[PDB]
């Protein structure tokens, strides 16, 4: 209750006396000052050079209580932004605090996790820079144990945190040795009964799958999609997120890949994520059926015989832009890959009219992605010789009369397939 | 993209 409101010059006066309780005092008054919850002065923590000092503390074995205020303190400074971050680094405290996570103490030890986390969470670089200085074998002992609930819950929460930033980042991705050391981990982590583990462990496995279809493989491999796709129907919308982002990661890879979710069961939760109340929800799970209607025709059907067709059809009618733009290139991907059958069902479903509603849209883009998917459509047309029964219901719900405008857009893109919609079908 | 990567230990 003493240490409150030191000016910056007291906490260095402290710090550079030769007494260590002095010392502990300065140390302690510096935290409390990062730890105001209104603008903290680190930058003249930093310019004052304290950080070594603050680094070497961390050493103090005999002395554990100024660790513990030191790791609190590094911590906070690492928090910000990237040059203050890079301050704690070039202070050697990433060894120092691989250290302390074999600290007796487990507040020190998890101050070590903390800051690390921050450190990693950074960017890749430093991300790199933790692992080389070997920081995942340690952080994985501490989940060394038959059941995690015996663990204290803020501790473990904080781990998992800390494993997600080292999968985190794309510009390089990490390691591949370290993803394979961590996995395994964060499977165990991904059937814990604790919400805040259960986000965190599906925010580490989507950017894992972001990207390649190797490191895809990799994941699949380890056998997390059932549990992702038990997880895709929680309660908890930040559980729900990061599934749906892990999930819709997976499905653009290979069709093999985007098999597995089917074999899950995840379309049988869409008619959920289609209609969910959060706009981001229903843009994710739009852009995650795109990905599926890409896929094969039977991969096709799957989406048909779950009845999911009326509900792009719904999200393609009412809903965010954003949306609907993902709702246009789901049902491209649908009548370009898809069977005769397959694109009759979806007219009969309802698609023309609020496709056609969408071409009013002053998105370059959008329109070409729709035009592209009207001319899939009479693709199919033709081969029925039903090109005339086409046009008639395009014309009956105010769709011609908007192609007639785009014949004479300004992206070169766009009247061409305009101008060859009017002249070989109107 | 999800939360935060660095959190701040400033309690009340």
């Amino acid at each position: 209750q003493g240490t409150v409101n030191w000016s910056v010059e007291d906490i260095v006066k402290g710090i550079n006396s030769n007494n260590l309780e002095s010392q502990l005092q300065a140390t302690q008054a510096a935290r409390k000052l990062l730890s105001r919850e209104k603008q903290p002065p680190i930058d003249n923590i930093i310019r004052a050079g304290l950080i070594p000092k603050f680094v070497s503390f961390l050493g103090k074995t005999d002395c554990s209580p100024i660790q513990f205020e030191s790791a609190w303190a590094l911590t906070n400074i690492a928090s910000g932004t990237s040059e203050q971050t890079k301050a704690v680094v070039d202070g050697g405290a990433i060894p120092a605090f691989i250290s302390l996570l074999a600290s007796p103490h487990a507040h020190i030890s998890e101050q070590a996790v903390w800051a690390l986390g921050n450190i990693a969470g950074d960017g890749s670089a430093f991300r790199d820079l933790v692992i080389k200085h070997g920081a995942i074998d340690p952080l994985l002992a501490l989940l060394a144990v038959p059941d995690l609930s015996t663990l204290a819950c803020g501790y473990l929460r904080n781990l998992t945190w800390t494993l997600s930033n080292l999968c985190r980042n794309k510009n390089p991705a990490p390691p591949l040795d370290a993803v394979e050391q961590i996995l395994p981990t964060l499977v165990r982590l991904l059937h814990h009964n604790d919400p805040e583990v259960l986000a965190d462990s599906c925010w580490a496995i989507s950017y894992l799958t972001d990207g390649p279809n190797e490191r895809i493989e990799m994941v699949v491999k380890k056998g997390v999609v059932p549990q992702l796709v038990k997880l895709l129907g929680a309660t908890e919308l930040p559980i729900v997120t990061p599934a749906l982002r892990a999930i819709g990661n997976i499905v653009t890879g290979t069709d093999e890949q985007t098999q597995k979710v089917i074999d899950a069961g995840a379309l049988a939760v869409f008619p959920s994520l289609l209609t969910n109340p959060k706009t981001n929800i229903q843009k994710e799970a739009t852009w995650t059926m795109s990905n599926i209607t890409a896929g094969r025709q039977d991969q096709i059907q799957q989406v048909v015989n779950h009845g999911l067709v009326p509900f792009l059809v719904g999200v393609l009618s009412k809903a965010d832009f954003k949306t609907q733009k993902e709702a246009a290139w789901a049902i491209t991907n649908y009548t370009s890959g898809g069977t005769v059958e397959q694109i009759v069902y979806l007219v009969h479903c309802g698609i023309i009219e609020p496709l056609m509603n969408l071409l009013s849209a002053k998105d370059t883009k959008i329109i070409q992605v729709i035009l592209d998917a009207i001319s899939n459509i009479f693709q199919a047309a033709e081969k029925l010789g039903e090109t005339e029964k086409l046009s008639i219901m395009i014309e009956e719900c105010g769709g011609l009369d908007k192609i007639e405008a785009l014949q004479r857009h300004e992206n070169e893109s766009v009247y061409k397939a305009s101008l060859n919609l009017i002249e070989k079908y109107f | 993209e999800g939360p935060s990567a660095k959190k701040p230990k400033k309690e009340a």
